[PDB]
């Protein structure tokens, strides 16, 4: 997260870290046994880390649970990045309280201008490299489909949406993928891609979770 | 064009996945951050894969 702030220990209880010997992606807990992340975050031997703040130190509120299943959307396109969503089943049910909690799925899509909370342990620099120990947060608005398409001509599908600030300086970055974009208590997006991070006229692109609600519910229930 | 001589490509996706690339200047396989999508060929999952494919380039 570039241009954000320190969330505060466990202030984003649904945020999880995907670990494969180190943190490589984020995710959002939607129930005691399921996590939503990005399809490009599919990796071998994933371990989901819940209740995390300082990603490099054991603070006492962590729950490390291996993924028992990793279902990438059947229509995920690794070239166009369309349908960039993945569901991860936890090998054992996570213990839910205040520090570890699920985030509700949306009932409808969010409108342009809606303020949302984006979080993650990704790079905090637009030019250079600096990965945080603690979880970073960023408040950013949903942008119009027209502005998103103007920013990325011929790249935005009906399953993607832009969020951020066109002047640059505030954005999600490498290490944030799969993480949440929560608006009004609903999971509206999944950190997906963009041209660099926090660049002018290049807002972050996110998977439109509101288009997959029925698929998410049915898939979880059938696994 | 030898793909082993191309600079490492992070890509547009925002994951922080550690991969290997052959650094021709240093003459060795080095680590770099891969974003998770649209990988180029000088991107390997292990130092061994990198050396086997690009060693001596
Ligand atoms: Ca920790
Ligand atoms: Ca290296
Ligand atoms: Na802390």
């Amino acid at each position: 997260i570039v241009g954000g702030y320190t969330c505060g220990a466990n202030t984003v209880p649904y945020q999880v870290s995907l670990n494969s010997g180190y943190h490589f992606c984020g995710g959002s807990l939607i129930n005691s046994q399921w996590v939503v992340s990005a399809a490009h975050c599919y990796k071998s031997g994933i371990q989901v880390r819940l209740g995390e703040d300082n990603i490099n130190v054991v603070e006492g509120n962590e729950q490390f649970i291996s993924a028992s299943k990793s279902i990438v959307h059947p229509s995920y396109n690794s070239n166009t990045l369309n349908n960039d969503i993945m569901l991860i089943k936890l090998k054992s049910a996570a213990s839910l309280x205040s520090r570890v909690a699920s985030i509700s799925l949306p009932t409808s899509c969010a409108s342009a201008g809606t303020q949302c909370l984006i979080s993650g342990w990704g790079n905090t620099k637009s030019s250079g490299t600096s990965y945080p120990d603690v979880l970073k947060c960023l408040k950013a608005p949903i942008l119009s489909d027209s502005s998103c398409k103007s920013a990325y001509p011929g790249q935005i599908t009906s399953n993607m949406f832009c969020a951020g600030y066109l002047e640059g300086g505030k954005d999600s970055c490498q290490g944030d993928s799969g993480g949440p974009v929560v608006c009004s208590g609903k999971l509206q997006g999944i950190v997906s891609w963009g041209s660099g991070c926090a660049q002018k006229n290049k807002p972050g692109v996110y998977t439109k979770v509101c288009n997959y609600v029925s698929w998410i519910k049915q898939t979880i229930a059938s696994n | 064009p030898d793909f082993c001589l191309e600079p490492p490509y992070t890509g547009p996706c925002k994951a922080r996945i550690i991969r290997y690339f052959y650094n021709a200047k240093a003459g060795l396989c080095q680590t770099f951050v891969y974003g998770g999508c649209r990988a180029k060929r000088n991107n390997f999952k292990s130092a061994e894969d990198c050396m086997r494919t690009c060693g001596g380039a």
